[PDB]
């Protein structure tokens, strides 16, 4: 019983290597892509702020 | 399954990191780019005047 | 000059009516063509099925699965329209022919041609390139009847009579509707 | 031919030939373009573009515009050009290759630039 | 001594200003064009009306060899980095930095629908935060060596910061 | 009951269930009920197929040159053309039996039999 | 001339008769008047040079 | 985009453009049937006409002869009804109910009504 549960237990594991491995990169990219995303937020919320006080002034 | 998530720990704190690096120069571009709309305004109020 | 600038300009209106028709005929007929390819896709896959069944019990000695010791002739089989206002279809598939025609060359095989379509009967005519046999009359609308005399042509000019060390077909893939592209696929071995 | 001599006279007629021919297809060549043309016209037809391209020339005058200096072509070379351009030598590369060239080895080392 | 032929055709489809790159040509330019305009749009003429003849052919046509897309994307990004709001005069300098962009290639990563927005915000932030390079354009009329570099640094660690409107990285 | 699943090479003719099938496979005639084995086997030139429809009469097709295939899901009968027999044309079957030709009688000779004859 | 395409295509030098022609409503006094308005940068700078 | 709002022009715009694609479908339309198009097509189709119907107005002339009072609709209703109808958000109405109203509370009761 042992046996084939260590076989299977190793198996998932092997699985889990390439996966993680796979969603390291993935989640990275993620994040970076989320860090670049919220920048240029703050750049383009910068940017409609200094054209609402171009306005107003 | 010890390393590859050695690695995808990394990968967070790698990622979190430079992206707060990433932040931090987005928001001085933000305040710069503040300051140079602020500056405009601020010159097309003496032209009107 | 008025006069022939007002009879252009009545000729070109004509002209556009027709290709305007032309055009949306091709457009009911485009979707004709696609739903047909459509009908035939299970038989395809069907008989793929069985004959994988088939190869995985068989002996696999087949001479279409078996090259030729020493090729020298390959024949191919360009399907071509049969009549004109396909802007580069017949180009594009001709372009093609002559590229496999190149590579077969350079590999030291021998093309001989089968053809498929008016088109493309007149441009090997013009090179003075002969075509062994030729069929016409069913690129806009062919049949199944048609398909088995061109494979039964081609099976016995490569069980080979002459023959043919090798045989490909030379064919527009409708990928979508804005691209088609020109392709070469060989049918045997 | 009596002052030119027969190669330059043939050669240039038949540049001609090439290019009034072109020139009676206008119409077809604007509605459906070149692909419904029969092949001995279609042929023709990529020739006469190819000569009419050819025909231009990188004048010096015209430096100070483009910035690319200006290329002298001798008689006979053109003569010979046209006549191996008019009867299909050089209709295996592309268009571009003889535009704003002046001249064969010009026209060999833009077709290699391309 | 030259002519700016502005077509309908054009104007009508959003291109304003609507030089007809093919007809429109300045006989006595190209001598009272400053030095680094005439280097980064030396060719710009030409590539644009060889685009423009293109686009006819690409119009139809279901495909065409790899010089003949690459001519077609740069051309599209060519004509929308020359395509200018009105009462908006951009300085020369600014011209320099928004032509090199194009005729340099840097707007090839940068979809065809955001290469103005693309243009505008890098023109900010070279003002904004490296304007030694328009000093430079400025008070020397000529992109220096090392201000081309600058520029193209700065330019590509612009695009790392930069969305397209699909939302996909302009690198 | 199967899914039996009639192919032209132009079409999918028919697909609805059915109960049983008869057909003469160059080797013998077959009669397939579900959960049949795995089969694959070449019909004669002029064979005919019989499908037993869950509801009214049995459906008889003029099939040429077909090759009939049975798996648990499904019973598969492909056919370069195959006619119900309310479509066949008595007279064009009789003459086409008739013909010298091997293709054309065999074609006959399989509408004949679809027929009744 | 302060536009790009000009500025860059079809330089305008000075002592330049440049033609802006086209058909009506293609921009051609937006052409002209933002011209006008480029000269400002230079006006302010009180050089008669410049 | 400047002597009007820019979102005046953009609504404007884009009803532009689908009542264009509308009248380049009309061919295929009325020869090849509504059938033939495909499902974007179908849907620009349907938001076309409801756009082109809508379009239309009680004008004040036409009391005379059905005594219902005609309808001023101001330029900011005008601008954000349109925006709803290219955005789709009226697409599931019967086009008979945007003939001859004005206005999203015309439109409301008419489709109340039908
Ligand atoms: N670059 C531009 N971007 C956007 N709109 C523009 C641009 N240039 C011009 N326009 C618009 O073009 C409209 C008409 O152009 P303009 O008045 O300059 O043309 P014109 O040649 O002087 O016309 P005309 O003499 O026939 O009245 C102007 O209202 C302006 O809104
Ligand atoms: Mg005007």
């Amino acid at each position: 019983a042992e046996r084939e549960a260590m076989l299977a237990k190793t198996a998932a594991d092997n699985r889990k290597s390439a996966e993680q491995v796979a969603a390291a990169q993935a989640d990275y990219e993620k994040e970076m892509a989320e860090a670049r995303a919220q920048a240029s937020a703050l750049r383009d919320e910068a940017r409609a702020a200094g054209r609402s006080v171009v306005d107003e002034k | 399954l010890a390393d590859a998530d050695a690695m995808h720990a990394k990968a967070l704190a790698d990622a979190k990191a430079e992206s707060e690096k990433v932040t931090e120069e987005a928001k001085q571009d933000s305040e710069r780019i503040a300051a140079q709309l602020s500056e405009q305004a601020g010159s097309e109020a003496e032209r009107i005047k | 000059t008025l006069r022939e600038l007002r009879g252009r300009i009545r000729s070109a209106g004509s002209i556009k009516k027709i290709t305007k028709a032309q055009e949306l005929i091709a457009t009911s007929r485009i979707a004709k063509a696609q739903a047909r390819v459509e009908a035939a896709r299970p038989y395809a896959a069907e008989i793929t099925n069985m004959l994988t069944e088939l190869a995985g019990a068989s002996a696999l000695d087949h001479p279409l699965l078996v090259e030729r010791k020493q090729p020298k002739r390959a024949g191919v089989l360009v399907v071509s329209s049969d009549r004109g206002l396909c802007g580069a279809y017949n180009a594009n598939v001709l372009r093609r022919a002559e590229e496999l025609f190149s590579l077969l060359r350079d590999e030291g095989k021998d093309p001989v041609l089968y053809v498929v379509g008016r088109k493309a009967l007149g441009y090997f005519s013009f090179r003075q390139r002969t075509v062994v046999e030729s069929w016409t009359g069913f690129s806009e609308r062919p049949t199944y009847e048609n398909a088995r005399e061109i494979a039964d042509t081609l099976v016995n000019a490569f069980m080979a009579i002459l023959g043919v060390d090798e045989l490909h077909i030379v064919f527009t893939e409708f990928r979508s509707m804005l691209s088609q592209t020109a392709v070469a696929r060989r049918a045997a071995p | 031919p009596a002052i030119v001599g027969d190669e330059h006279y043939r050669v240039a007629q038949e540049v001609i030939r090439i290019l009034q021919r072109y020139k009676d297809l206008q119409d077809i060549i604007a509605i459906l373009g070149i692909d419904e043309l029969s092949e001995e016209d279609k042929q023709l037809v990529n020739r006469a573009r190819r000569i009419e391209r050819f025909l231009s020339q990188n004048m010096m005058a015209a430096e100070q515009f483009t910035g690319q200096p200006g290329s002298t072509v001798p008689l006979k070379e053109t003569i010979e050009a046209f006549d191996k351009l008019t009867k299909g030598e050089f209709d295996h590369l592309p268009e571009q290759a003889f535009f704003l060239i002046g001249g064969l080895d010009d026209l060999a080392k833009k077709a290699e630039s391309l | 001594d030259g002519q700016c032929f502005l077509e309908s055709d054009l104007f009508n489809q959003g291109v304003r200003p609507a030089i007809n790159v093919g007809v429109s040509v300045s006989r006595v330019g190209g001598a009272a064009q400053i030095k680094a305009m005439k280097e980064v749009a030396g060719s710009l003429r030409l590539d644009l009306s060889q685009y423009r003849e293109l686009e006819a052919f690409a119009a139809f046509a279901s495909d065409l060899d790899a010089a003949s897309k690459a001519q077609l994307d740069r051309g599209a990004r060519l004509v929308e980095l020359l395509k200018q709001p009105q009462y908006s005069p951009l300085a020369v300098e600014e011209q320099v930095v928004a032509i090199f962009l194009g005729t340099q290639g840097h707007l090839d990563s940068v979809p065809v629908e955001d290469v103005q927005r693309f243009e505008s915000e890098l023109l900010e932030h070279v003002k904004a935060s490296h304007s030694d390079i328009f000093d430079g354009i400025r008070e020397t009329k000529k992109l220096s060596e090392e201000a081309e570099e600058k520029l193209v640094s700065v330019i590509n660690e612009f695009k790392k910061g930069f969305q397209a409107s699909d939302g996909s990285s302009v690198v | 009951d199967l899914n039996v699943e009639i192919v032209a090479v132009e079409r999918e003719l028919w697909s609805g269930p059915a109960t049983f099938v008869f057909t003469r496979t160059t080797a013998g005639e077959i009669g397939i009920l579900p959960r049949h084995i795995p089969l694959v086997a070449q019909l004669v030139d002029d064979a005919m197929v019989r499908v037993e429809r869950e509801g009214e009469d049995d459906l008889r097709i003029a099939v040429d040159g077909g090759f009939l295939s049975v798996t648990e899901e499904t019973v598969r009968i492909l056919v370069e053309n195959a006619q119900f027999e309310s479509e066949i044309d008595a007279d064009a079957a009789k003459e086409d039996a008739a013909s010298d030709d091997e293709r054309t009688a065999a074609w006959g000779r399989a509408r004949l039999r679809a027929l009744g004859q | 001339t302060g536009i790009k395409a000009i500025d860059a295509m079809t330089p305008i030098g000075r002592g330049q008769r440049q033609l802006i022609i086209g058909d009506r409503k293609t921009g051609k006094t937006a052409v002209c008047v933002d011209t006008i308005l480029n000269q400002r940068e230079a006006w302010l700078t009180g050089d008669p040079k410049q």
